[PDB]
């Protein structure tokens, strides 16, 4: 109530409901949007940028995509600081996996684990939880392409199409109503396109403020092939979708 | 019998005009049981390439251990693995057990990126950095090898002449050894492109 | 004792264990069968010296079955295999090396695929159409080089087997005592009507 | 107050961390086990009013820790996943050291000597779940029942509910279910597990999650449509 | 003032965003305006010194020191945490890459394990972040020239053109105006020292301006001549009567 | 092995041979065996090939963390020491002989440093297994205060000594020459015997000589997005 308790993460708030944990949603929520879809023939991710400066060079940064390995890439919405220490433990635990059983890694395990070091934080250890949200993009052959997001308390909710960070209310309302349930792959760029032009500011929506991959399983002889499309190749599709 | 040549196998590089070449026998026995005709050796890591002679469960434990460090490399520094900073790393963990080293003979052959530059380079068990550009040989029949590539090499080999060439070591070296003798693959590796050849030999 | 075998046919993998333990120059027991069961479709025999023998077998069962167990869904048994390799390419450069031959044969049920791997002692995997251990798979391995062809059935691969137990028995003067012969197949694990 | 300190004993005798899981287990799902003579029936809701959720991806709220041991539970879902994952090794523990396959009391016990241990060593919370251990004893075929509270303790019951809307759950389970008797047959036993879920979920066939567990490693999960016929039948007795 | 959760680095604050990194930005804004010019074909560095006492030599205050022969530094505020961090710099690279790789880190990498310091001066309680923030400039081969900032918190980000300090708002600005990335390194120089020179005109003199430029390879300069293929220091550090010739070109 | 070491005047001067052999094969026909401390800090070595790189990689670092760390180039002893404590440890496992050279602000020197620990001045100095052979010519012709040009000559005419009795001395002569105040002059390949020659016949097979079994192109390169 009156004297809020927050000091450990072991210490309980009177409400019962972490405060720490609480504070993680607003910070999620103050970096942009970053948006996955999940087509039957590849997934899409798409976001507009955190960064906003001309003279920053927003081109270079991929701030929002780093891929941890051949068949998995993530989206990153949160606290860079807090965030760049899990990155990099995921890439090793993945390249530690396959070191093991000499496969990729399943898409399951790989959130499952990262979530359990969140808890961990919170379970024991003053230590602040990492309060970070990503969204995975991944294949396996256990559920084809799998989509997952996760929450800073620590744990894990497969979606057929999320929105994190700033705007999901939004962006969410008209996924949602414009949903095409199938999903063709083609078609998801254009939805993708569509929803980032009203939350984003520029609502001709430029190139230079659009991160962009797509990851195709339509991609010749049956296989999965990830591809960063840089800004050049942005701006060369924003004339073919017309916003521009 | 000392660990790596219980199982032995052999490597053979050598570079020619804009590229360069990387070939193995496929024998693979533990002393007088021959254990199977086809077996691979040579893997490669984006456009550089490693075979690896020796011992055979060190090979399989540092193929591991080399694919997960060099996965990290392309990642972290947003760029494809170059042959000339493979070599050092191949070196570094070699030399990590100084006291029993690894029973191998690692062999790289790779072409740099950015020059086309032809490179080569081989280790032996204890991490020497052989900077020989013309040949390298490794296993335990690197002695007769040798041999072979010195009289047949020649400086400047066109590809199709340089694809000849080291079939004709690889092949009658093979022949007098014991551990070798069954089947053999030829890499010839071309900026542009991979052809890898599985030759017809005599088979005991 | 020194004798497990393995032969990869058509749609099946076959193994073939065997049912002496002999500590020292006794016969303890001519019977136990020296094989633990991974999964309803992989199964590992093994051999190698004593008090490694159980421990080693045991403690692979249940990593295996941990992992099955974790996420509900049976891993490939080329997953299986690697998974060994490791733990002993541990074990020979640890302090205490752990020395066991093992015939892994898992009938991966998706790819419809029958698969036998032979791990040496050394941590040398490699897959086979057929393979063994010891001193007393040379003898065999002629036999199963001539009269080996991808068309034998199940039914088959059964014959073939009563002629390679039959010379080991004949130019070994320790005889193994004959052995329980298990199937590893889409049906699951069965154990042969006769042996 | 003394939510500050684990170690303090506080002269309250109630050390305010510990009241506060309590607060925390309700907010979760219901989930309830009822027993026969032969089986556990676990009747529990699963959520998936979501929309653009997939729901073949998202985790099943029960969570096989062993191949006849399985685990319902009512609370956060972040501090639910340590317990399944150190009960799951424990499992596996067992039967490499015992030879014995799982004793469930054993595990009733180990699981909650976690949240115990919790409780006096500083600086880790005291997690706010409770659970439904259930399973089948070695060499025996009649079920067993158990719940474990964030208090750190363990008991057992004939039958027992945990989670949101418990205390109508609870009037049910005293009229229609006897200590003295269980429901002898499977299928009776089944349909009224439905009928105390329904007061809560008020009407839906993946809302509600049943899971059979039987002697000797029977794991089997009704089928939507016999779900589906369960509700129908009942709900023609309510104009009635 | 503050609350004790944002005082505390291992408490989630409130606003999520910490009093203590904000501190460490006040400060830097206390300290010097220091500015990096990308160019075709180089980098100019250049920043203003304390005047410190008038006895105080003003030589031995440097803001840039190299970190390699070809990658120099430059920092807004305090002298002792710019050097303890400056030793660990060079310490954790030569561990991770000079005897990994056997070769000095691309810019790229040298700029992602000083990101990892600052990050850990902050994410462990009761050590305060590193109270300084970099720009690195550097020159490596396969990227070519490069041009960073390197924040306290452990994030870094490349620029075209970016300027720390009080005189930051000024700087960035007038670069704009009179200079892009596709004008030669030379322009840049005497552009560079203009815009430092709205900063203070009670003196400009070359003693109390270090000027450098990370640019083209000196073969001089490296020092075991005969050998060619090695590459010279890139970096070469403009002495004051340099500066003053470049005074004269303005 | 051969590796010399005189002191001139003006400096110092540091040579050894470029042929390097593993076992009684010869692995490399030129690889220099000059290994660089630093720009004016340069060593040869002898023993185990592969620990006398290692030990070179391993201490560089830490001579170059010195050097700018102090913001000045560290002494010849600095590297001299830090060199000897290492070797000490593991009791000479490690098995780094080394002549240290070099020249720095403090003046020219000329050390030798074993394995085992033990260290000694010279004003010339021989090292390997050919230290025989190159210190006799050495004794019989030096004079104190040989001029730079001078000690030139009888340093390289020693190495001469050692290529015609040892085995292992043999093709060409690597220099380094480092000189207060100035860049080392690396004298590459200084002295030349002679060099591979051609063979009297050739080794070209027209092609179809090999025979092909099967073929598969492996594709390194990047399936279409498409």
């Amino acid at each position: 109530g009156s004297r809020r308790y927050d000091s450990r993460t072991t210490i309980f708030s009177p409400e019962g409901r972490l405060y720490q944990v609480e504070y993680a949603l607003e910070s999620i929520s103050h970096a942009g949007t970053a948006i996955g879809i999940m087509a039957s023939d590849g997934i899409v991710l798409a976001a507009e940028r955190k960064v906003t400066s001309t003279l920053l060079e927003q081109d270079t940064s991929t701030e929002k995509l780093y891929k941890l390995n051949d068949k998995i890439a993530v989206a990153v919405a949160g606290l860079t600081a807090d965030a760049e220490i899990l990155i990099n433990t995921a890439r090793i635990h993945a390249q530690n996996y396959l070191k093991t059983y000499n496969e990729d890694i399943p898409v399951e395990i790989l959130v499952r684990r990262l979530s359990d070091i969140k808890q961990g934080y919170t379970q024991h250890g003053g230590l602040r939880p990492f309060g970070v949200s990503f969204i995975y993009a991944g294949y396996d052959d256990r559920y084809g392409y799998q989509l997952y997001t996760s929450n800073p308390s620590g744990n894990y909710t497969g979606w057929k199409a999320i929105s994190v960070g700033a705007n999901t209310s939004a962006a969410q309302t008209l996924l949602q109503m414009d949903y095409k349930d199938d999903m063709k792959v083609d078609d998801a760029i254009e939805l993708a396109l569509k929803t980032l032009s009203k939350t984003t500011d520029s609502s001709a929506l430029t190139y230079d403020r659009l991160e962009f991959a797509t990851i195709r399983k339509g991609a010749n002889d049956g296989e999965v092939y990830q591809k960063i499309f840089k800004p050049q190749e942005i701006k060369d599709i924003l004339v073919k979708t017309g916003i521009t | 019998s000392d660990p790596s040549s219980i199982n032995g196998g052999i490597v053979v590089a050598m570079t020619g005009k804009d590229c360069v070449a990387i070939a193995c026998d496929l024998r693979l026995g533990s002393q007088s049981l021959g254990v199977s005709n086809k077996f691979e050796k040579i893997f490669h890591y984006g456009h550089v390439f490693l075979g690896i002679t020796g011992l055979a469960t060190d090979v399989t434990t540092l193929n591991e251990m080399f694919r997960y460090k060099t996965n990290l490399y392309k990642l972290k520094e947003e760029r494809a693995i170059e042959p000339e900073t493979f070599t050092q790393l191949v070196s570094s963990s070699l030399y990590e057990r100084r006291f029993g080293p690894y029973f191998v003979g690692p062999v790289v052959a790779g072409i740099n990126s950015k020059s086309g530059k032809p490179f080569i380079a081989g280790f032996d068990l204890i991490g020497c950095i052989d900077e020989a550009k013309d040949f390298i040989v490794s296993g335990t029949a690197s002695d007769q090898l040798f041999g072979m590539c010195e009289s047949l090499y020649e400086p400047n080999l066109e590809p199709e002449d340089l694809f000849e060439t080291i079939s004709q070591a690889l092949l009658n070296a093979a022949d007098r050894d014991a551990l070798s003798g069954w089947g053999a693959v030829v890499y010839i590796i071309k900026k542009d492109e991979v052809v890898k050849r599985y030759l017809k030999m005599r088979q005991d | 004792m020194d004798i497990i075998l393995g032969i990869r046919v058509q749609d099946s993998v076959i193994l073939a264990s065997s049912k002496a333990v002999t500590r020292g120059i006794s016969v303890l027991k001519d019977s136990d069968d020296k094989t633990r069961q991974l999964s309803p479709h992989t199964l590992m025999s093994f051999a190698g010296e004593a008090g490694d023998t159980v421990q080693f077998a045991e403690y692979i069962q249940a990593n295996i079955q941990l992992y099955s167990i974790r996420e509900d869904y049976e891993l490939s048994p080329q997953a299986v295999s690697s998974f060994v390799r490791q733990e002993l390419a541990k074990s020979i450069r640890s302090r205490r090396p752990y020395q066991v031959n093992v015939l892994i044969g898992g009938y991966d049920k998706k790819k419809n695929k029958p698969e036998l791997y032979q791990i040496d002692y050394l941590g040398t995997k490699v897959e086979l159409p057929y393979g063994a251990h010891g001193y007393s798979g040379f003898y065999t391995f002629s036999l199963l080089d001539h009269h080996y062809r991808p068309d034998m059935t199940t039914e088959e691969g059964l014959d073939l087997l009563k002629l390679c137990v039959q010379e080991l028995e004949k130019r070994m003067p320790m005889d193994f005592k004959g052995v329980i012969v298990k199937i590893v197949d889409k049906d699951g694990i069965r154990q042969v009507d006769d042996f | 107050g003394y939510d500050r300190a684990l170690s303090i004993f506080s002269p309250d005798g109630h050390i305010f961390q510990v009241e506060y899981a309590l607060e925390a287990v309700k907010r979760g799902t219901c989930a309830v086990g009822v027993k026969g003579k032969n089986c556990v029936v676990l009747g529990c809701e699963r959520r998936s009013t979501l929309k653009l959720q997939d729901t073949r991806i998202t985790p099943s709220k029960v969570s096989k820790i062993d191949s006849h041991v399985v685990l319902s539970f009512s609370g956060l879902n972040a501090d639910s996943r340590i317990l399944i994952e150190k009960a799951r090794v424990e499992a596996q523990s067992h039967r490499l050291t015992l030879e014995d396959p799982v004793t469930v009391e054993y595990l009733t016990r180990y699981v909650a000597g976690v949240q115990q241990r919790y409780t006096q060593s500083g600086g880790v919370r005291p997690f706010g779940v409770s659970t439904l251990i259930a399973g089948f004893d070695p060499r025996d075929d009649e079920p067993k029942l158990y719940q474990t509270e964030p208090s750190g303790i363990y008991s057992s019951w004939s039958a027992q509910t945990i989670g949101r809307n418990s205390k109508t759950v609870r009037e049910f389970l005293e009229k229609n279910y006897d200590r003295k008797e269980p429901p002898a047959t499977v299928e009776e036993c089944v349909k009224l597990t439905v009928r105390s879920l329904l007061e809560v979920v008020q009407t839906g066939a993946k809302n509600i999650e049943i899971t059979v567990v039987k002697p000797d490693s029977d794991i089997v999960a009704l089928s939507s449509e016999e779900i589906n016929q369960y509700v129908t039948q009942i709900e023609q007795e309510k104009q009635e | 003032m503050t609350d004790r959760y944002s005082f505390s680095l291992t408490t989630f604050s409130p606003s999520g965003k910490l009093g203590q990194i904000d501190y460490a930005l006040t400060a830097v804004k206390q300290g010097v305006t220091s500015l990096g010019i990308k160019a075709t074909n180089g980098v100019v560095i250049a920043t203003e010194k304390k005047s410190s006492s008038p006895l105080a030599m003003s030589e031995t205050l440097s803001k840039v020191s190299l970190l390699t022969p070809d990658i120099g530094a430059v920092y807004s505020g305090m002298g002792p945490d710019y050097r303890v961090l400056v030793d660990k710099s060079r310490k954790v690279a030569h561990t991770s890459y000079k005897r990994i790789y056997g070769e000095y880190p691309p810019t790229k990498l040298l700029v992602s394990e000083v990101a990892k310091i600052m990050q850990e001066a902050t994410q462990s309680g009761g050590v305060r972040p590193f109270g300084v923030s970099l720009l690195i400039a550097g020159h490596d081969e396969f990227n070519g020239f490069s041009l960073y900032q390197v924040d306290p918190s452990g994030s870094y980000f490349p620029w075209k053109a970016t300027a720390i300090g009080k005189g930051s708002v000024a700087a960035k600005t007038f670069l704009e105006k009179r200079w892009n990335d596709e004008l030669e390194l030379e322009d840049a120089i005497h552009i560079a020292l203009l815009t430092l020179k709205e900063s203070v005109e009670g003196e400009f003199n070359g003693d109390t301006i270090e000027l450098a430029i990370i640019g083209d390879e000196n073969p001089d300069l490296l020092g075991y001549t005969g050998i060619p293929t090695d590459k010279g220091p890139r970096f070469r550090k403009l002495t004051s009567q340099e500066i003053n010739d470049r005074l004269e070109a303005l | 092995t051969t590796i010399v070491g005189v002191k001139f005047n003006n400096g110092v001067v540091i040579a050894a041979d470029t042929r390097s052999t593993q076992g009684p094969i010869v692995a490399d026909k030129n690889c220099a065996k000059l290994h660089r401390i630093s720009p004016k800090i340069w060593c040869a070595g002898a023993g185990t090939a592969a620990d006398t790189e290692a030990v070179t990689q391993l201490i560089g670092s830490n001579i170059e963390l010195h050097s700018l760390y102090t913001s000045r180039e560290p002494r010849v002893v600095s590297a001299l020491q830090m060199l000897k404590q290492h070797l000490f440890k593991y009791q000479g496992h490690i098995g780094a002989y080394l002549i240290v050279a070099g020249v720095d602000p403090t003046g020219s020197h000329l050390f030798s440093i074993h394995a085992h620990g033990s260290t000694d001045v010279g004003y010339y100095l021989s090292l390997g297994s050919g230290s025989l052979a190159a210190m006799a010519v050495l004794e019989s012709h030096w004079k104190q205060d040989l001029t730079k040009e001078e000690a030139i000559k009888l340093a390289s005419d020693a190495i001469q000594a050692g290529i015609w009795n040892d085995l292992g001395s043999g093709s060409n002569v690597d220099v380094c020459v480092m000189e207060i105040g100035k860049d080392a002059e690396y004298l590459r390949n200084y002295l030349t015997p002679n060099v591979r020659e051609e063979k009297q016949k050739s080794y070209k097979f027209p092609r179809g000589t090999t025979a092909v079994l099967k073929e598969s192109i492996v594709n390194i390169c990047d399936i279409q997005e498409e």
